């Protein structure tokens, strides 16, 4: 029972790791667009600091 | 009329100005239009450079 629960938590936690890597990708793309709109001048620096947080 | 500009009885080219009616209440509409043009060029330029 303990080896089975360890393997199931290992598979589920590396799936969780993959989904957090994908959310990191989407947040990085959103900060890339906010830094792009900050250079041009549409977005103020408050939206840039919110995307950076 | 602020000023008469043509020499009377002289030959006139097509497009030459003749008078100067008071431009007071009309320069204040040109500034009101030019200000909104200077603000709405920025929307078009920012978004044209940013849609890419």
């Amino acid at each position: 029972a303990s080896v089975a629960t360890a393997y199931l938590t290992l598979k589920a936690d590396q799936a969780q790791l993959q989904l957090t890597k994908d959310t990191l990708g989407t947040y990085q793309k959103s900060f890339d667009l906010t830094q792009r709109s900050y250079d041009v001048g549409v977005a103020s620096a408050l939206d840039l600091r919110q995307a950076q947080t | 009329i602020l000023k008469r500009l043509f020499k009377e009885g002289s030959d006139v080219k097509a497009g030459q100005q003749l008078y100067q009616i008071d431009p007071a209440t009309y320069e204040a509409d040109y500034q009101s239009a030019q200000a909104n043009l200077a603000s709405t060029q920025e929307q078009a330029q920012r978004y044209k450079l940013l849609v890419a």
